[PDB]
């Protein structure tokens, strides 16, 4: 069925980062997985398209640049672009195409710190002044501003 | 000029097709 | 009022966590703003708190290995650490050690590459696949195994 | 023994209350 094919995917894609990013280096989310048949997959579909990914290379750190994914926007940029490659059809050579977009998108998110976690830490600790009662504590000793004299005089 | 997701999408294309022709045999 | 505070909240703590890496290094997220008075503030409370802050490294190093948080996992972390930081009452010190408990937390995800956005793009992947037609074609291919000839012979 | 979260939050409540004593003056 397509739903196994889909659980598939999973693993051949985190195999296929697993390998690419080996024999690209010289991220650790792409270091940290047991597989198989699948695993053996995403390995060799990595293997057998380093020449051409690195042709790619260049104008892909542009064309990336210029996008600016975060992680607010990548699912919206990923789905149009991935239903732009396929609509003239399915290939293997584009199934492939897609799982290297996922591999440079993960990749570039990352190291531009585009990843938003310091954004959700942030709102984190918003949400919990305001709804547990830090907000209302410091409003009445003055406001944020009074902690201006914390270390003056 | 194209919009960044258009341009990577016609490149991610040409790219697949690449490897298409290269491995389906 | 409280929202008013939980508003300047998020620029403190912006300025704070930008202000503190600032003074530990030798994080992109850190790296990247435009402030004023609540801009001071988070600045001086990361410049007061320096001594401090470098003597709790060291435990905070060990106790974030071994609760091993995840950009899945720190929210549920975080409020219940926080509940528990002001159960027995609210102080500025308290407060700024909220802001530096956002700091270290935020830190240790993304530097671990506990972010998430790989797994992220993982079920983008997945979930184009399925509900776009791709796992169909796959599975007609002979499913992700038939790839195995790629490259072969 | 006890659980990290809760060390944790036992630290920073250390930590907290050492800034509070050195600066809240």
């Amino acid at each position: 069925s397509e739903e196994q094919v889909a659980q598939d995917t999973e693993e051949v894609f985190r195999s296929y980062v697993f390998y690419r990013h080996q024999q690209e280096q010289e991220d650790p989310e792409m270091v940290t997985q047991p597989s198989s048949t699948m695993g053996q997959v995403g390995r060799q579909l990595a293997i057998i398209g380093d020449d051409i990914n690195r042709r790619y290379d260049s104008e892909f750190q542009t064309m990336l640049q210029h996008l600016q994914p975060t992680a607010e926007n990548a699912y919206e940029y990923f789905t149009k672009i991935a239903t732009s490659l396929f609509e003239s059809g399915i290939n293997w050579g584009r199934v492939v195409a897609l799982l290297g977009f996922g591999y440079r998108l993960a990749l570039h998110v990352y190291q531009h710190g585009l990843t938003g976690f310091l954004g959700q830490v942030t709102r984190f600790v918003v949400d919990f002044m305001l709804h547990h009662s830090i907000a209302r504590w410091i409003a009445q000793r003055g406001g944020w501003v009074a902690a201006l004299n914390l270390g003056n005089g | 000029d194209m919009r960044p997701e258009i341009r990577i999408a016609q490149e991610l294309r040409r790219x697949g097709d690449e490897f298409n022709a290269t491995y389906a045999r």
